[PDB]
């Protein structure tokens, strides 16, 4: 007990914090292992992404060698910020967090030869860019980079405790996902030039890819009947004028809410999506259905239809006949093409 | 003169020690004013509140004998005494002020008596009993304690005016009325002990002005729109057909905003009975329609329009009888 | 007085950077949970949020004093003078000690050296939620409690009271969901660096049912049989039958539009989302039928089984495949 | 050197926790606004955002010094040890004081013992807006502030300059979406409370929301609503399904706009007078509707007038709504703009 | 050789003094600046506000924080910062702002053997810029950042963008949901005051506006509204339950587009160029379902005391008019 309180009482005698270990001497290596308790939510609204992670780091500092009984000694927080510690920060975080309930959520343990292992829980806020040119049939990887803010890759480098696969490891119930699947990680170091110098970054892309059943039964499906809907007055007869034209415009009223509500899942971007190109295709297969009685009801001559019971009678139009074909195998090749554009790749 | 007074009261002091800690339990009188009520939050089941705390306590290690009576002083001393650990104990979050300086007030008087006043504003959670909604009341409460004190410790007492309020006309309600104020005492038991608890409870009336041309109104001019295919020929089928199924789209419409500020509770309000019933009205006008049609033409049976005229009329003024009365005077 | 200079030499030579029993048995300690309430279940950001009355028991026999027979409740201050646990909480995401008046915190000293550590804390506390069932799901959101840096051989969580150790659950009233009941459970996971004390609280949260069918599934369901009734309408009405049809179409969009607004944004497919689906492809089926209706008689009949035949077999099929639709979607989420 | 010896010497013996001349005068601080940009205003809040250079001005003789230098500028961690006014805005909800990438805040003391201290926020205060009149509703916004702990015999405040001449407000900012700022009035007072009494400050900023949005989102969809209800009037009567179609389809319509409408209003529980707007022309549409049920009970034979027997004559329920009707929802409209743009 | 620098960096903190600028009697201090911007988030024009994310570093030479014998740059631990002088710079439309602060402050000391001081920090700001909306969507919005000394004038501290026009880099791969970055721009003035002059740097982006959207979400929809309300004048002048349906259901069908848009797109409360256009476009179907009713009452009410005409002008008048119109609103826009 006085052995070890007279250790901790000593250990600080002349250290100087401003200074990083092998100061002029060498370059402090840090060794960084990444443990992610959970993938947290994907952002698509504010591009980005939450992620709970033990970040551990490890490094010497010969200032700091000691001699007892035990060879591992444990810092409370308050000699945790009298040591030199890396500066390691996210270069693509926005708004992280170190917990601190009930107590800060950090370990400082000293090794007997100097050795320094330290370790924090943090919720790190990143920022995932994305293009949703493929929405909703895009595949993504969200970046994790850190590095030090202040000491150049000649003063301070990172390496990863292990081999870089097994250095990011995500637990079994990581994946805290509902809109995109993780299909694992890719991890990397590599470096950076900068106004300031050259930095090394550690890197981690998180590789998502995002569900696509749920678009199908709220958008696709819905958009695809509603156009069969409007192809399916072709076999009504022309006489039925009231008939065929209310069908023409509630069809079209139909697509107007369903392209609203469909782009409403979507994030407020100005560029157009794959989802906007099938909407706005099954839009215009819509209006040109009501086009197509247009043509076929200023042809049409008898006001009367034809009777069961049998005067002369309206034909069925040509425009009837060819259009029963062409709208619902022009349809077909448009889905053909549309689900090979983006499925494929 | 001053700075040797406030020197010597903190010489040879304990902010750590309750005042007669082991002789009798401290009495501590509280008064507040509310500044403003702040919007109540019906989905988060909370409302906002800044007020004036003021809290009084008599000191003993605080005693000065001078000319001066009392020792007017900003913030910087309230660290220095013991302050009561008071919490408010259904605040989700709550937050002092700090501009331009701390909103703290601290005075001591020659024979020992601090007061204690600080800038609050409290979001404080108050659970709806959304029944009857919009013609439901609520009685929001506040209630303080000490948070590691118990009632031999510390003790709470209202004031001679316990809570003042402003002009209420600044205040931040916009679905309720403020209709009365009224503060109780009480002890509650917990696994630390027993504690004295002080509660003010702000009964709130939510107004009606929104909801009836909003949405009554609306709903009743649809049903009645749903009555004329019963003065329609039956063999004006495009008409009635046409009449029945774009009110009850106009309806499905209307539903949609029967709860749309309020949590998805699983219960019925007063305002989901009606809309209900009256897309239960329009619904079955154009089954009127439907079977009439079917009977009369594709094979009394075929005087159901004239039964519809007056007996649909008679059953949603019968309905709205019953409705209105049960929740405005039952 | 007196009171004053036992505790000035409790605290004078306290070293806070040891534990009690420091290099001998590990310190035992005994946790509450008085729970405030819970808040903001959210299926989006698959976490909860509760406020809790978090007391810590363990006895620390350098903090012993005698001659006085009160339980010393002392300044929140103190605490920060006093080696407590480093509990923290596994699945928290966001959490903080209320702070007005002052912090929410409380020491009460003992005679025999027992420190009571009290905290209000509000816990955002993640918990993955499978709502492949929605709105019919039954969920299981939990709270792991854990030391940062202390194995098993230091410190050792127990719950003080063991089966009422948690109170307030009870009382909690969700809007959306009921508790259906909650556990404590304690153990050390065993790891080869060692082995490390944690507590688990943990309760089965059901979702109320009754909302959904007064805004969700009755809405959907008359719709449904209001597309029926162009059955029993005559097939040469063609005005009011393709009326009737496509307007049920667009009020069953209009009803999944609402619906997509309002609900939560889950982005897979739920069991609301198979019902509205098939409601949708009902009222598609009704307004496809009259065309079949409608193009025997007047596009092969010139030519030329029965017009009256389709409508009369579709009188039954689809009020019984409605029914049969529901019976299996029902028993498949009961 | 001289510089470092004054400030070395400048708060000994100084006594923080007591205001200047305590005991001999009432502390005068005069205040200094200049309004960088009035932010935004949330109507859902009844709050608005407003950034001001704050200024305060008061005499400290005991920090009187002598030396070449005239005025003195004091860093952040001296200034914390001198007396400073407790001022706090009343109605302020949630202030900022910037920090970035200092503490934006400036103590400067004259030789003569006169401090000035300038400070930069972000205040976020309240303001009770009753919107019946709404979308023609103008609001005065105020800014109170005073003295927290102080009351009027120990601190009180005073505008350095004319009232109306202490509160500058920046031509480029006024930051103003849906408001126009008209103009700002400036003047203090003496408040009661239990405690004491306090020397207040207060300015009202003049706010008239800007209705041309509501015009052509609103109103106009609105009337032209109504106004195709009454086009039916000119149908013939025969027409039965296209007369049911085009009032229940307006009535929709109305249901439409009506909903649209009330959402972009803050959720208050009273009517507005857009409220009563909709409500008459819902009441019109749906008259509209009612008018053919009862043409339609007093329609004869099926078809119509043919290009060349007995035909309909026109209705005169149709007759004469076609007169009623514009004629009333005009009179309505002359009542209605009339009461609520020249208040 | 750790031991030369510990010497050294102590010696330069003792007797410095940090309430005195560098060169307190002299010529003002030339604080150079960079800015590298990491990320652009938030452009919102409902607050008319934006959020970026930079590291802003700041350059001076320090006389006192000289040193010789060590060939090396010293980057010391950042809370060295706090017992230097540094610049008192602020962001004038600066809302709110923080230094990120994990896993420690995002800040960076660097000293020189000249003297000079690198001063780095990643902020995070939120900065207020007006923004006119009458053109949106077709609108250029011009968003920039003050930057000035608090308490300093031109005699004291002096600002340039230290590099010259490339002083603010990692602008081309800024990316934006809604927005392409024309061009940024550096500025360098002193504002001229009745004080004194205060140093001063200006940086400006130009956002434009992506018009993709826009276009297939809301002027294509409501042209093929516009142009199927012309349907009309191809039927026949006594299908009345035709016509009237088709006008009234395309008058609703813009309401539906006009109303929904107004709930998706940001409310920005006063008159913008997609509001013309769709009041635009409601005129014309309003006057469409108009024009049969002229149609109507010429034959059936003014008949028995030539409706071919109406129609037939309305089908070359119709389609010219709102041709027309595109022009002149395609051309005062564009
Ligand atoms: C996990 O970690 C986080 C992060 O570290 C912890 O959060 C920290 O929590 C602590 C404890 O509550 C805070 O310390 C005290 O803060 C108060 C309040 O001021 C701070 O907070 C204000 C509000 O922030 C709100 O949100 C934040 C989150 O964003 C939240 O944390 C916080 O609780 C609150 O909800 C800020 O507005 C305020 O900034 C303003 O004021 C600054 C100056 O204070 C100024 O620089 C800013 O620009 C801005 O204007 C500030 O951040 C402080 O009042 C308090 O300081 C008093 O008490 C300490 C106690 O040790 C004492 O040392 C101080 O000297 C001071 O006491 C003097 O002043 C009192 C007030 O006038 C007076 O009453 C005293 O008598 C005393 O006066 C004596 O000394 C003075 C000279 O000092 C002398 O003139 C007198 O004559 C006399 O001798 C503490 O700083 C942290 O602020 C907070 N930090 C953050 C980032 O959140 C969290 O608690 C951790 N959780 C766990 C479980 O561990
Ligand atoms: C929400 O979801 C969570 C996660 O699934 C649920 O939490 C789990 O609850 C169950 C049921 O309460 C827990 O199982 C119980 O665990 C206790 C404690 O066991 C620990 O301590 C023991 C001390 O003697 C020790 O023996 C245990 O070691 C054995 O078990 C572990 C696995 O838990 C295994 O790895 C070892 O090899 C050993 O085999 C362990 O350290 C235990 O006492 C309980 O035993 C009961 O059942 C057995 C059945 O044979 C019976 O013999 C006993 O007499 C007793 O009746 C039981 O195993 C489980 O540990 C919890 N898991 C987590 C991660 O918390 C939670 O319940 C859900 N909530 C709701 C509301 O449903
Ligand atoms: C967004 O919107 C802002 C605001 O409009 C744009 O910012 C402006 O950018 C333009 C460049 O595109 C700037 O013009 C340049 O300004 C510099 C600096 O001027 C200052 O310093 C000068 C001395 O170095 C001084 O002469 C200037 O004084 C002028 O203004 C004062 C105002 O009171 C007036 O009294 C004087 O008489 C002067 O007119 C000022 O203090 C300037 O050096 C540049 O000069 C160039 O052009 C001139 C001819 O005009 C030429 O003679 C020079 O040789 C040189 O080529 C030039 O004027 C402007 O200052 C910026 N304004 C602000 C407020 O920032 C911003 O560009 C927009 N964004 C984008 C992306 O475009
Ligand atoms: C959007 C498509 C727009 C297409 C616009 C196409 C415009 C266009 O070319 O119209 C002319 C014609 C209309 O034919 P349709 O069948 O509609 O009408 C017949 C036609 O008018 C005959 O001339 C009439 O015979 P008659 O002489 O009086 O005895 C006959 O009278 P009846 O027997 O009823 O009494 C009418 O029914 O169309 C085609 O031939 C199809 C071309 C390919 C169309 C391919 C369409 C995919
Ligand atoms: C909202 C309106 C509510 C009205 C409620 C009251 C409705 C009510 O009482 O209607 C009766 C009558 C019907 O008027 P309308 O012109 O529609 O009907 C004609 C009328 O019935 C004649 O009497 C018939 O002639 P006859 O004698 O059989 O040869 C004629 O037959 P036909 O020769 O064409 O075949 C019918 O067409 O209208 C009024 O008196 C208008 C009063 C002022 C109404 C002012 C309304 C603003
Ligand atoms: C409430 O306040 C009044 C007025 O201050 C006080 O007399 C009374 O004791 C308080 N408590 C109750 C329960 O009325
Ligand atoms: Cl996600
Ligand atoms: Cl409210
Ligand atoms: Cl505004």
């Amino acid at each position: 007990t006085t052995v070890f309180t007279r250790i901790l009482d000593r250990l600080l005698d002349g250290y100087d914090n401003r200074l990083r270990p092998g100061l002029g001497e060498r370059v402090t290596e840090v060794k960084t292992d990444i443990f992610v308790t959970s993938f947290g939510p994907v952002s698509d609204h504010d591009m980005e992404y939450t992620i709970d992670v033990f970040f551990r780091q490890s490094w010497k500092d010969e200032r700091l060698k000691f001699k007892g009984p035990m060879t591992v000694l444990r810092l409370n927080n308050l000699m945790a910020s009298k040591i030199w510690t890396p500066d390691t920060f996210f270069h693509n975080g926005k708004k992280s967090v170190a917990h601190n309930m009930t107590m800060p959520n950090k370990l400082l343990r000293i090794t007997e030869d100097g050795t320094l292992l330290y370790t924090m829980r943090l919720t790190v806020r990143a920022e995932c860019p994305m293009h949703l040119e493929d929405f909703p049939m895009d595949a993504h990887a969200c970046p994790l980079k850190f590095g030090s803010y202040a000491y150049t890759r000649a003063e301070v480098v990172y390496e990863w405790t292990r081999e870089p696969a097994r250095s990011v490891v995500v637990a079994e119930d990581g994946s805290r996902l509902n809109q995109y699947d993780l299909l694992g990680q890719t991890v990397d170091s590599g470096i950076v030039q900068s106004s300031t110098g050259e930095y090394v970054v550690m890197t981690t892309h998180f590789h998502l890819k995002r569900k696509i059943g749920y678009f199908v039964i709220q958008t696709y499906l819905p958009c695809i009947m509603t156009v069969i809907l409007s192809q399916v007055s072709f076999w009504l007869n022309r006489e039925s004028v009231p008939a065929r034209t209310v069908f023409g415009v509630t069809t079209v009223l139909t697509m107007t809410t369903l392209s609203i509500s469909a782009r409403n899942s979507l994030p407020k971007v100005a560029y157009a999506t794959a989802m906007d190109w099938f909407i706005a295709v099954c839009y215009a297969f819509v209006f040109s259905a009501l086009i197509e009685f247009a043509t076929v009801n200023y042809f049409t001559k008898r006001g009367y239809a034809w009777d069961g019971k049998s005067k002369t009678f309206n034909s069925v139009s040509k425009i009837d006949r060819l259009s029963r074909i062409a709208f619902p195998l022009l349809f077909g090749i448009f889905n053909l093409v549309y689900w090979a554009t983006y499925l494929n790749r | 003169d001053v700075t040797v007074i406030l020197n010597n009261l903190l010489e040879g002091y304990d902010n750590k020690l309750r005042p007669d800690i082991g002789v009798k339990p401290t009495l501590i009188h509280t008064d507040m004013y509310v500044n403003s009520i702040g919007p109540v939050n019906a989905i988060n089941m909370e409302y906002t509140i800044d007020i004036f705390f003021a809290q009084t306590w008599y000191d003993r290690r605080l005693k000065f004998n001078s000319t001066i009576k009392v020792l007017r002083l900003n913030s910087n001393m309230v660290g220095k005494i013991w302050i009561p650990d008071t919490f408010f104990r259904n605040s989700k979050k709550a937050d002092a002020h700090w501009i331009t300086t701390p909103n703290r007030m601290l005075r001591i008087w020659n024979d020992g008596r601090v007061l204690y006043t600080l800038r609050l504003t409290i979001d404080a959670e108050c659970q709806l009993q959304l029944h009857n909604f919009p013609m439901d009341e609520h009685s929001c409460p506040l209630e303080f304690s000490s948070y590691g004190y118990p009632r031999e410790e510390i003790v709470y007492q209202w004031k001679r005016s316990s809570v003042e309020v402003g002009d209420t006309r600044s205040w931040r309600l916009y679905q309720f009325s403020f209709v009365g104020l009224r503060n109780t005492t009480e002890v509650v038991k917990t696994t630390s002990g027993d504690y004295v608890v002080m509660s003010v409870y702000f009964d709130l009336s939510r107004r009606m002005g929104y909801f009836t041309i909003q949405t009554y109104i609306p709903c009743t001019l649809i049903v009645v729109l749903s009555w004329v295919s019963f003065w329609i020929n039956k063999d004006a089928v495009p008409a009635r057909t046409s009449l029945g199924i774009t009110t009850v789209l106009t309806m499905t419409t209307l539903s949609t905003i029967a709860r749309k500020s309020l949590p998805k509770v699983s219960y019925v309000t007063a305002m989901d009975l009606f809309v209900s019933v009256c897309f239960i009205f329009v619904f079955s006008a154009l089954v009127e329609y439907g079977t009439l049609h079917y009977f009369v033409s594709n094979r009394r049976i075929a005087k159901m329009d004239s039964y519809a005229r007056i007996f649909f009329p008679t059953a949603f003024c019968l309905f709205n009888l019953v409705y209105w009365v049960s929740y405005l005077y039952l | 007085s007196f009171v004053k200079e036992t505790v000035d030499k409790l605290l004078k030579g306290y070293d806070i950077r040891l534990r009690p029993d420091f290099g001998g048995p590990p310190v035992c300690v005994g946790m509450n949970i008085d729970i405030a309430s819970i808040d903001m279940v959210s299926e989006v950001n698959m976490d909860y949020t509760l406020t809790m009355y978090f007391q810590q028991y363990w006895r620390d026999k350098r903090l012993a004093y005698s001659g006085i027979p009160l339980n010393l409740t002392l300044d929140n201050r103190v605490a920060d003078q006093l080696w407590v646990p480093d509990t923290y909480f596994l699945n928290d995401k966001k959490s903080f000690v209320h702070g007005v008046t002052v912090k929410n915190r409380m020491i009460r000293l003992h005679p025999d050296g027992t420190v009571l550590y009290g905290l209000r804390i509000t816990t955002t506390a993640a918990c993955m939620m499978d709502l492949r069932r929605y709105p019919l799901d039954e969920q299981n959101c939990t709270l792991e409690i854990e030391s940062y840096g202390y194995t098993t051989d230091d410190i050792e969580f127990y719950w003080r009271g063991g089966d009422k150790a948690v109170t307030g659950v009870e009382r909690i009233e969700l809007p959306q969901f009921s508790i259906v009941e909650h556990r404590l459970v304690s153990r050390n996971v065993v790891f080869a660096t060692g082995a490390y004390p944690r507590l688990s609280l943990s309760f089965r949260l059901k979702r109320n049912i009754g909302y959904f069918i007064l805004q969700t599934y009755m809405p959907s369901i008359l719709i449904t049989i209001l597309s029926w009734v162009s059955f029993w309408i005559n097939y040469d009405a063609s005005a009011a039958r393709v009326a009737l049809g496509i307007t049920t179409v667009l009020t069953m969009t209009t009803i999944n539009t609402h619906l997509r607004e309002t609900l939560p944004k889950i982005p897979y497919v739920k069991a609301i989302d198979m019902y509205l689906m098939g409601c949708f492809v009902f009222v598609f089926l009704a307004l496809l039928e009259y065309a079949f209706v409608n193009y025997i008689f007047f596009g092969r009949g010139p030519q030329r089984t029965d017009v009256n035949a389709i409508d009369r077999w579709s009188r039954i099929v689809f009020p019984f495949t409605f029914s049969l639709f529901n019976l299996v979607y029902w028993l498949y989420y009961v």
